[PDB]
């Protein structure tokens, strides 16, 4: 495995959020400096095919953002780039040229402030489902959920939450069938929502999770079956270290396997690899299928990647940064892992097939999604 | 400009007209409301004076100015809103201090009551409404929970230590931009210090002020002075716990919280210094305040590093007290976390010296920028406390010109009430210890006493290193000069420092001169055993003297007094010491252990000066005595017993041993009392011819008494 | 019987490849970290793990010439006393602190294998 450490050249800003859209990995500073990079260039740089001094961003610019909120939210697709501050939101349609697969200029980007909220109402999380085409807004004070259509920003529905249940983070269904929200009062809510935005709370799991006032990055299983629950409360002995609970979608969220974290502060960023990996044991004629999940704590620069079929983490990258990790991301094939931190320093993890095992095709993962339990259809009122 | 002046004159005229016929209260005081609303925008002292009148007329807020009179137009008291209180308090701050630093400004308590009213109307900052406030408080608690690393100190000195807080940007952001809790906490701390000088201050009063400092700090005001004040509050807490509570020192669990408070004060100071170092255009007043903060942090490091602490604030336990330990079998073991020291001690010594070196550097910088600045002896005093039992005065040429300056500042800034003895005291102690251990060249050491003869006021032959004698005689004459200086210390007012001079007198007379009789004569005035109506130790506490010295120091003096008495084996004065100590429970802590030690020394002195054979009286003599023979000999002895026929030492020792047996748990005084009885009263009558024996002893004691 | 704790295979150590001085105070660093068996170049078995620290490797790669600890302590403190009367990657002589004892303490504490593992099932203490 190749690890390349790169301190970014942004002065007095923190890189809070990252997005890997197609062959482009997009970076977002605190004060609005946004740099977008081709992932392939960094891949060749990590394998020393590209020199370090020749590496430059594809399009690096400044968002027209005011002083009212800071940016922690970037999402969207190759057509539209939805960038959200902690009080405002901008969507950038036509940001990437379709024909050349190159980034359009910011003048060619149809910039539009889609929503703005005011203090003390604070945005907690921004999610978008590609399968549903619906953008999800998570809001604090009051606790409400807003659903918005892709490329039109049409308010499809609104889900209002309890005042004591301040939302912290949300989890996207890879099949686009559900959505899972972690709240302030240790309560976990699952919603059955369709393409039209009609929602249905299907499960309410309280005193299960431990949340703190931070920004978190949690992914679901690529087969849409295993629910990771970091900082678990229920079932954990008191005054121990933190733990991550794995809950099965089809088995009513019983605890399957448990991750014993060290005694420090809990994980902040969790990312499943999109690829399903297989190690064929040639001696037994067996093939062990497994996923790889990258996890990182909320205080130190310590990151661990986890094999689902192993009793150990694969390796431990300890004290990589003096600061906390803001965001991590896999590549689309999952053979590259990106990670950003507060100290404006980039860490790219280049993998080979001998590093990871044989990755299964996405048709296999879709077929595994088809075995999962089907929900009753939403009654349209 | 002119609009505000004409408005002020008109408002004053109308207020005067209303007080002339007592009728401003018509139209619900909305005239007063409007006038208050307009005078909130007019920043001048005349508008301030009319605003004082407005606050006394409306909410009946009496603002005490010496040149001020109530314009009573018969208006009932109202309640001021928080919405009105915030720009009013901001106006009060901006008019009171303007461009002057409120820390450096004299504390006017005229505005203090109304400040408390505004604080009460504001109340605490309500949590659970801002993610910023909750997150910043959580980060603050984390940062206080962080252990102590030397790299953190390096980043403090380079200014790379930051918490990266975000300002909430709320309505009350401008109030903490005014530093409202900073000013209120400053007033609270000034009144606390005034009560501390009167010794009426209490630690429970500080928690509200600490919470106010937290609320000001979590607004991301970038005010390191708030960190300075919070560390100072923790420092004063630590001072109270260390001086006034020996039970917190002895209990390691309370010592954990003391180390926590030390760590919190240190973290506040390090954050303050790194915030100042993060400032680019640092003015001179920032240097003046941060120099003082450097002094406070160095003092706290000296406190936390040394005895009785001995680096407990650098030993770290995890918050999760139980470690899930993986066994080699694949089983998980809960394991208790241990305290782990997070910094080597040499780095701590480096940090202390670096703090004081940068303090001296900034003192030189400030004195170059302000030559009327008055220096402090405290740098030399802290360097001497570094020299305490560490160096031995190896740098004698460098020992000179720092203790020289310390003693010079101490005498030249000595007030008429009580001079600054402590640099000269520590100089005397270091000279004694290093002359006695021979670590120093005596010539320059005694030559520096010619400079310190400003404080000494004795002859120059005392400071001439007259090495034309035997070294012991030179040392003894030096002890005579030190005893002369001790008499000089008796000559000063000595507000609370008589006792340790008497301790040094005893240390001179016993350890060095061999005059145990002179030391006993000195300590008998301090410890009056042979009296009855007095206390054990006379440190002049009839009902007035404060505790703190006699808690531990009186115990230590009684320990040395037991050593003095055991040097000459006097048991009568030891028994009188025990008798006085039974009524001296409130005069010291650990009265039981000191009583046991005094019993041990009394019994050892009685066994040594008079002589005994203990393992014979109980196990051997008592089973071999015939009961009728014992009764006959004891009755003939009780009929025979005369106090004039026995020495007073023997009868008084028997009486004291039986009285202490009645006082304590029996076993400690069975041996001495039975030995005195069977050796001097029973057997000499037997050769001529436990309860029963101690009853006969009681009869003989009733014959003595 | 449960499957025993087989020993971790001897993985080749991670080695710093290229360090290029950026415009920031921290230079960009390229390190190859092997995540395979060093003898067979296979995917690691279930009982292997790679554990390492950053700044310890920084001081080891840049400054192998560590002198006597007490002599360096005396030299640094006498340097501080003589001065009385960030070079990231290079060893800062102006930095007085020596971390190597505390680095050893951290190495001992991380050398504990106790709290860092995976447990299949609920955490029930025996």
């Amino acid at each position: 495995m190749r690890l390349l450490k790169y301190p970014l050249d942004i002065h007095n800003e923190q890189v809070n959020a990252l997005a890997a859209l197609g062959p482009y990995i997009i970076l977002a500073g605190s004060g609005g400096h946004v740099m977008a990079w081709r992932q392939q260039q960094l891949v060749d740089t990590a394998f020393d095919r590209v020199m370090i001094k020749d590496l430059k961003p594809e399009v690096s610019f400044q968002v027209d953002q005011d002083t009212t909120g800071d940016i922690f939210f970037i999402t969207g697709d190759l057509e539209t780039l939805y960038i959200g501050s902690e009080h405002r939101l901008w969507g950038y349609s036509g940001w990437l040229c379709r024909d050349t697969n190159n980034i359009n200029s910011v003048e060619k980007m149809n910039s539009k402030l889609l929503f703005e909220c005011k203090s003390p109402s604070t945005i907690t999380d921004v999610k978008y489902d590609i399968n549903l085409g619906i953008l999800f807004v998570l809001l604090s004070n009051e606790n409400k959920i807003l659903l918005f259509r892709h490329k039109t920003f049409d308010k499809l529905s609104e889900i209002t939450i309890d005042k004591a249940s301040k939302p912290i983070t949300g989890i996207i269904d890879p099949t686009g069938q559900t959505f899972t929200v972690m709240t302030s009062d240790r309560s976990i809510l699952v919603y059955q929502i369709n393409k039209t935005g009609t929602h249905k709370l299907i499960n309410k799991l309280t005193q299960h999770v431990q949340m703190y006032p931070l920004h978190y990055r949690i992914s679901m299983s690529p087969q849409a079956d295993i629910l990771p629950v970091i900082n678990s409360v229920k079932g954990v002995p008191n005054n121990a270290t933190s733990c991550t609970a794995l809950l099965d979608r089809n088995n009513n969220y019983k605890v399957t396997k448990t991750l014993v974290t060290p005694s420090s502060n809990g994980c902040r960023v969790l990312v499943y690899s999109p690829a399903f990996y297989e190690k064929p044991n040639l001696k037994k004629g067996t093939s062990t299928r497994y996923n790889l999940i990258a996890t990182s704590g909320s205080t130190d620069g310590t990151i661990l990647v986890w094999n689902t079929k192993r009793m150990k983490p694969l390796f431990n990258a300890l004290q990589v940064s003096s600061t906390a990790i803001n965001d991590m991301s896999w590549s689309q094939d999952g053979f590259t892992l990106f990670a950003i931190s507060n100290d404006a320093t980039l860490y790219t993890f280049a993998f080979q097939e001998k590093d990871l095992g044989v990755a299964l095709p996405q048709t296999e993962i879709k077929s595994l999604q088809e075995v999962n339990k089907k929900l009753p259809k939403l009654e349209e009122p | 400009a002119e609009q505000g002046i004409e408005t002020t004159e008109l408002i004053w005229s109308l207020h005067t007209l209303f007080g002339h016929f007592h009728f401003c209260d018509a139209s619900n005081g909305k005239f007063l409301d409007l006038a208050e609303k307009l005078l909130c925008q007019f920043i001048n002292n005349d508008s301030f004076l009319q605003l004082k009148q407005i606050l006394w007329c409306r909410y009946h807020y009496a603002i005490a100015s010496d040149n001020f009179s109530p314009d009573l137009h018969d208006t009932k008291a109202v309640e001021m809103e928080k919405i009105h209180s915030l720009p009013l308090g901001t106006y009060l701050i901006k008019l009171q201090y303007q461009n002057k630093n409120p820390y450096l400004s004299s504390s006017k308590t005229t505005l203090k009551q109304i400040m408390d009213n505004i604080i009460e109307k504001i109340g605490d900052p309500s949590t659970l409404d801002n993610h910023i406030i909750s997150r910043n408080s959580f980060l603050l608690n984390e940062y206080l929970s962080r252990p102590i690393t030397a790299d953190l100190l390096k980043h403090t000195f380079s200014g790379a230590t930051s918490l990266y807080l975000t300002s909430p940007n709320d309505e009350l952001q401008q109030g903490m931009t005014a530093g409202l809790f900073y000013v209120s906490s400053l007033q609270s701390l000034g009144l606390y210090k005034m009560r501390k000088k009167s010794m009426q201050a209490r630690p429970s009063e500080l928690d509200s002020i600490i919470r106010m400092l937290k609320n000001d700090i979590i607004y991301n005001t970038n005010r390191f002075e708030s960190w300075i004040l919070l560390g100072k509050c923790y420092s004063y807490i630590v001072e109270d716990d260390l001086i006034w509570t020996s039970d917190k020192i002895t209990v390691p669990e309370k010592k954990d919280v003391i180390a926590l408070t030390q760590r919190k004060a240190i973290l506040c100071y390090l954050m303050a210094i790194s915030i100042y170092y993060s400032k680019l255009d640092r003015t001179i007043d920032d240097k003046k305040i941060i120099l003082e903060a450097l002094d406070d942090l160095g003092s706290m490091l000296i406190s936390g590093y040394y005895n009785p602490m001995n680096k407990l604030c650098f030993s770290w336990k995890s918050s999760a007290e139980n470690t899930m330990r993986l066994s080699e079998t694949g089983e998980v073991v809960m394991e208790k976390t241990k305290k782990i020291t997070t910094i080597s001690d040499f780095n701590i010594e480096q940090s202390i010296f670096l703090c004081f070196n940068r303090a001296c550097s900034l003192s030189g910088d400030i004195k170059s920028q302000d030559d009327v600045f008055v220096l402090n002896w405290s740098s030399f005093y802290n360097l001497a406390k570094f020299f305490f039992k560490t160096d031995g005065g190896n740098n004698c040429k460098l020992v000179a010109k720092y203790i020289t300056q310390g003693c010079q500042i101490a005498y030249e800034s000595s007030p008429a009430k009580d001079p600054i003895i402590e640099p000269h005291y520590l100089l005397v102690n270091a000279c004694y210890k290093w002359v006695k251990r021979g670590v120093i060249g005596v010539n320059e050491a005694l030559t520096l006493l010619s400079k310190d003869n400003q404080f000494f006021q004795e002859q120059e032959e005392f400071w001439v290193n007259d090495e034309g004698l035997a070294w012991d005689y030179q040392e003894k004459f030096f002890f005579d000069k030190i005893i002369r200086l001790l008499r000089h210390l008796l000559s000063v007012d000595k507000k609370k420092w008589q006792h340790r001079p008497r301790y040094r007198i005893a240390r001179i007379l016993f350890d060095d001169l061999g005059d145990v009789n002179g030391a006993l004569e000195e300590m008998d005035s301090l410890i009056s055993a042979k009296s009855i109506n007095k206390n054990l130790v006379n440190i002049w506490k009839p009902d007035f003297e404060r505790p703190g010295k006699h808690f531990i120091y009186t115990y230590q003096y009684l320990v040395l007094y037991l050593d003095l008495l055991f040097a000459i084996k006097d048991f009568n004065t030891t028994g009188l010491v025990i008798k006085k100590l039974r009524r001296f429970g409130s005069g010291t802590v650990n009265v039981n252990e000191l009583l046991e030690r005094a019993i041990n020394v009394y019994t050892q002195s009685a066994k040594i000066k008079l002589q005994l054979q203990d393992k014979s009286y109980v196990e051997q003599i008592l089973p071999t005595l015939n009961y009728q023979e014992f009764l006959k000999i004891s009755e003939q002895l009780n009929q025979v017993f005369d106090q004039g026929k026995y020495p007073e030492e023997i009868s008084s020792g028997l009486k004291l041993a039986f009285q202490l047996k009645k006082g304590h748990s029996g076993i400690a005084f069975d041996s001495v009392c039975l030995g005195i009885y069977f050796e001097y009263l029973y057997f000499p009558l037997a050769r001529q011819d436990k309860k029963e024996v101690f009853d006969r002893v009681r009869l003989l004691v009733d014959k003595i008494t | 019987s449960p499957k025993r704790l087989v020993a971790a295979p001897t993985v080749s150590p991670p080695k710093i490849l290229q360090t290029a001085e950026t415009k920031a105070k921290e230079p960009s660093i390229l390190i190859d970290v092997p995540l395979y068996q060093a003898d067979t170049n296979d995917y690691l078995d279930e009982n292997g793990q790679v554990i390492f620290n950053l700044s310890t490797l920084i001081k080891e790669k840049y400054h192998p010439k560590s002198k006597e600890l007490a002599q360096l302590k005396d030299s640094k403190r006498n340097l501080l006393m003589q001065l009385s009367d960030n070079l990231i990657g290079k060893y800062d002589v102006e930095d007085p602190f020596i971390d190597d004892s505390e680095l050893l303490w951290e190495e001992q504490r991380a050398a504990t294998k106790d709290g860092f593992f995976v447990y299949f099932g609920p955490l029930i203490e025996k």
